[PDB]
């Protein structure tokens, strides 16, 4: 019944005063789910990229954090290809951090943070983080060309 | 305490299965035990890995999965070690918890946890032996996906046939200052066959074989829970021959006594215990041609059994298998032999001791023991019992095991009738048939007689066996057994006569705590103690 | 080039890969690190090849398994690789680590300490191996001083030299699974509690449930005397401040619950805590007691056992 409420406010506030960059709607395909949009941040590879996420509320939220998958395929150390992304606020604690003090627009707001800023500590290809740690030239090429074959339209 | 452990850890098993949901708020308070499995014996471990294995692999708690990956820490971490005590839990916690685990990457996931505690186990003999023991003992008692075991079956059958099992080529590999041979065969199977077993090459590479006979229980439990009890792909491996040394004689060499000596002794205990494991394989089997074969393996069994018993005397420091033991005595001397005898009733005998007062008996009630032995003792041993007198009441070797055949028999009568289920009345049924076959032992017809007459006619017919026995030991026991039937009803007067009769005999020795029991047995029963102490403490003068 | 060792493996033992490591000689680093960042499932398999192809009944096979100890430590620590590979490395590294001889494990631990000393240790999961090696030292009873003694000076090294701040109550979690005697356990969990000083509160709780499952087979004489002197200090300068309370309330508590719930399966740490606070002669009573013992004592009164012993010495 959390769920109820929660979802009320946090799609109209979604719809109305959303994150910049960020958007968040109830997946017309999916009145249960939510599709999300992030915009291709400036001065990074992801520049000119919008990058699609399927975003689900478990049903016992907001004692348990959103699952959220991107659909656009992205270079990123801390995320593979299959879109699951490396970060404690989409698991419950002690290893963790998901409470309903947060929600769906500051962790969308985490998201966008780590695609700015990628934490090596937690690898998902270990591949692209020691690319991103070593050669990042290399990495901004790929990561921009993926933007640009993924992220685009 | 153990019980108290026991219990505890049966509650907690119950309340899982019951509510597992509320304990899983305080599943961190069992998480927090196992910082103290420094106290807990092997057994409770299983029981305690089952339930906090059953609690992470519930369905809704793999949300809270922090249980699963910190006992996966534990058990690499205590499974790792070099110490056998600390390995030993590690090794039985991931087996059982495996088991539980397996109810595609799960299958991927026991798979490569079976193969690192296999790879691990490899390189100490006690803890590979007990891996064996413990897979098999979690495949029989989990029913458990069976994708899972057909994976394991063909890798343990592979194993075994290229690890123990050679070519039945007469001549053996390895210079033995022994005559080495292929021997113990049937010899009613096909001699030039493939099929035979490289034991004592094996045996004397090591100075893998010391785990031997469960990896063979392991393997056809794979295939018994695969095939639904069909052993047609093994039934090939009861007619190989054993690559042995000429064990039948341990009198020639005599008097030479080296670590040839151990060599031996473990040979033959290592054969006995591959035999028996034989016999725990193809019992449940029908075929008739097979249990003559189980047959002749306790023929083969009971001779190394007298050889091995007499090993240690020169060099000093399943149940329905007895369905065999309805083989009357063929005894050597005076003309189932006697060899067959004393092994089948030492074997009974050392079962139902530990068993009344071992995991594949123990896993069986002592109540099914009891009931079953009632059929597969008393109307087939007395037989054996009025041979064993005949011979008694008239060429060393066969004396010296008939005593000890005597014995045992009184020694199994004694754990039957000692049993303390009989004043409990269910059992009472069984006491009743019991007298009523001891009873009729001498002569028929008097049927459905007060409890009182059987007790007075069973004691009447085991109470004149007293001429006939050899040894003290037989003497108090057959009192002991005769104390716990006339309890039942006087006779004291019949325990001090016979207990005074066994005092005033020759004995040509005498432990001192037999002695003991028998002087407890006459003074305590006798009319006045005073005047029986008076008695002895005028004889004790005289000496 | 990783499919001329599985086929070198696939047949027989130290015939070809013995003589395969002498031929190659250049760097087994390449052969990890850049064919785990793209495969590591070949580097769970690659290490079976090396230490089957590697054994130790030859000294060009054990400094082949020394130097590549050496750099897989050094790898998992700095790389940020997988934990799945890292779950199964480590396992390798653990379950070979047994029949080693005796000078070659000293100079793995004074790796071990280096590390401790200076490198960044950024999951101990690399200081997994170190709770093993002081046991297969130890069952090796020949002289390189016999092995119990260079366990003995070795751990004795590890208390004396400085303990990594952040991961100092993970390293006080190894010493857990050794066996230790009296004087070996009193060394490290001394240090373990001149450690608390140099620490944020927060993290004092869960160092001291580690040290009581320790003093388990250890001290406990000195893990609560260390507990109750540290606590007493800090709320006498807690009160002449008052002539950061809202979370020193916290700590105390959860304490005194942490020290129930080991004294709870542990009668002789209750037996030996009431011995500690006796009264006796009242000049002992003047040094022991505190505000902080009382709260403890007065949360002990709820164990079956315990409650009425306790309230009687207070009473008294």
């Amino acid at each position: 019944m959390q769920r109820a409420s929660r979802l009320k406010r946090e799609l109209h506030m979604l719809a109305t005063e959303p994150p910049p960059g960020i958007t968040c709607w109830q997946d017309k395909d999916q009145m249960d789910d939510l599709r999300a949009q992030i915009l291709g941040g400036a001065n990074t590879p992801y520049e000119k990229g919008v990058f699609k996420l399927e975003v689900i509320i478990p049903e016992r939220y907001p004692f348990e954090p959103p699952q959220i998958r991107f659909l656009t395929p992205i270079y990123h150390p801390n995320i593979d290809s299959a879109g699951r992304i490396c970060l404690d606020v989409l698991k419950l604690p002690p290893k963790g951090a998901w409470r309903p003090s947060l929600n769906i627009a500051t962790v969308l707001t985490s998201i966008q943070l780590l695609m700015s800023e990628p934490n090596p500590d937690d690898p998902l290809m270990a591949d692209i983080s020691s690319e991103f740690k070593y050669n990042k030239p290399a990495f901004l090429k790929n990561a921009r060309q993926w933007t640009e074959k993924h992220a685009r339209q | 305490n153990e019980a108290e452990v026991d219990t505890a850890l049966d509650v907690l098993l119950e309340l899982v299965v019951l509510n597992p949901s509320a304990m899983m708020m305080n599943a961190v308070f069992v998480k927090g035990i196992l910082d103290y499995l420094d106290n807990i014996s092997p057994q409770q471990i299983r029981k305690l890995f089952y339930v906090l294995s059953t609690l992470a692999f519930s369905k809704q708690n793999e949300a809270s999965s922090h249980i699963q990956d910190d006992m996966h820490l534990v058990i690499r971490k205590q499974l790792s070690s070099t110490v056998f005590k600390y390995k030993l839990i590690g090794i039985i916690g991931a087996v059982t918890m495996a088991g539980i685990m397996a109810a595609d990457e799960q299958c991927t996931q026991v798979t490569s946890l079976l193969q690192l505690v296999h790879s691990c186990s490899e390189q100490s003999p006690q803890a590979s032996a007990l891996y064996y023991d413990e897979f098999a003992n979690l495949i029989q008692h989990e029913k458990l996906d069976p994708k899972a075991l057909e994976w394991v079956g063909h890798t343990i059958c592979n194993d075994f046939q290229d690890a123990f099992v050679v070519d039945s080529c007469v001549v053996p590999e390895g210079d033995f200052p022994f005559p080495v041979k292929a021997l113990y065969g049937l010899e009613e199977y096909d001699t030039q066959d493939g099929i035979a077993i490289n034991l004592l090459p094996l045996l004397f590479s090591q100075d893998s074989p010391l785990c031997l006979a469960p990896y063979f229980r392991l393997l056809r439990l794979c295939v018994e829970r695969q095939h639904n009890g069909n052993l047609e792909e093994i039934d090939g491996l009861l007619d190989c021959p054993i690559f042995l040394t000429d064990l039948e004689p341990g009198e020639k060499l005599e008097s030479m006594s080296a670590k040839e000596r151990s060599f031996m002794c473990s040979l033959i205990f290592l054969t006995l215990n591959w035999f028996r494991e034989i016999v725990n394989a193809f019992c449940q089997e029908t075929s008739p041609e097979m249990k003559g074969k189980v047959l002749t393996r306790l023929k083969h069994i009971v001779e190394l059994q007298i050889i091995l018993e007499k090993y240690l005397a020169v060099t000093p420091d399943d149940i329905e298998v007895f369905s065999i033991l309805h083989c009357g005595l063929v005894t050597k001397f005076i003309l189932l032999g006697p060899p067959e005898l004393l092994f089948l009733l030492e074997d009974l005998s050392q079962k139902l001791e530990s068993m009344l007062t071992f995991s594949h008996l123990q896993q069986r009630s002592a109540q099914e023991i009891v009931h079953c032995v009632f059929q597969l003792l008393t109307p087939m041993c007395n037989h054996l019992e009025n041979i064993h007198n005949y011979f008694q009441c008239l060429k060393v070797q066969e004396y010296h095991i008939m005593s000890s055949c005597y014995q045992r028999l009184l020694q199994i009568f004694h754990g039957l009738f000692a049993w303390s289920g009989f004043s409990q009345p269910e059992n009472q049924n069984l006491l009743y048939s019991a007298l009523h076959v001891l009873s009729s032992r001498l002569k028929q017809g008097e049927h459905s007689q007060p409890l009182e007459e059987l007790l007075s006619q069973s004691v009447h017919y085991l109470q004149n066996f007293h001429q006939s026995i050899p040894s003290f030991q037989c003497a108090l026991y057959l009192i002991r057994l005769l104390m716990v039937i006339l309890e039942k009803s006087q006779n004291k007067e019949k325990i001090a006569s016979l207990a005074r009769q066994f005092l005033c005999r020759v004995w040509p020795n005498i432990s001192n705590d037999q002695l003991h029991a028998l002087l407890c047995i006459y003074l305590e029963h006798t009319e006045s103690i005073l005047k029986a102490i008076e008695e002895i403490a005028g004889v004790g003068v005289p000496e | 080039m990783d499919q001329k060792i599985l086929s070198l493996a696939a047949e027989k033992t130290a015939d070809k890969l013995q003589e395969f490591l002498q031929t190659l000689r250049e760097g087994d680093l390449t052969n990890l690190l850049q064919n785990q960042a793209v495969k590591g499932k070949v580097a769970g398999a690659l290490l079976r090849a090396i230490f089957k192809g590697s054994p130790c009944s030859e000294e060009a096979g054990t400094l082949r398994r020394r130097k590549i100890y050496t750099c897989c430590i050094q790898l998992v620590e700095s790389g940020d690789l997988q934990k799945e590979i890292v779950s199964e490395i480590i396992g390798l590294l653990m379950l070979e680590a047994h029949h080693f001889p005796g000078p070659l494990l000293v100079e793995l631990a004074n790796e071990f300490i280096s590390a401790v000393r200076e490198g960044s240790l950024v999951n101990g999961k690399s200081l997994e191996l170190l709770p093993i090696i002081l046991t297969a030292l130890a069952t090796k009873k020949e002289n390189l001083l016999s092995g119990e003694e260079c366990k003995k000076q070795l751990i004795n090294t590890l208390c004396s030299g400085r303990w990594d701040q952040q991961y100092v109550i993970q390293l006080t979690s190894m010493f857990k699974d050794v066996p230790l005697t009296a004087e070996e356990v009193e060394f490290v969990v001394e240090k373990a509690l001149s450690m608390f000083s140099k620490m944020n509160l927060q993290e004092i709780p869960p160092l001291v449930y580690q040290l009581l499952v320790l003093s388990s087979k250890g001290s406990r004489k000195s893990v609560l005397e260390g507990i109750i002197a540290f606590f007493s200090a800090l709320d006498k300068q807690h009160n002449e401040e008052q002539s950061p309370s809202g979370e020193l309330r916290h700590v105390e508590g959860t304490i005194i619950l942490h020290i129930v719930f080991a004294i709870k399966l542990d009668y002789e740490l209750g037996r030996e805590l009431v011995k500690h606070l006796k009264v006796g002669q009242q000049g002992d009573s003047n040094n022991n007691l505190s505000p902080f013992s009382i709260a403890l004592l007065l949360s002990v009164t709820r164990i079956q056992r315990f409650q009425d012993q306790v309230l009687d010495l207070l009473k008294t």
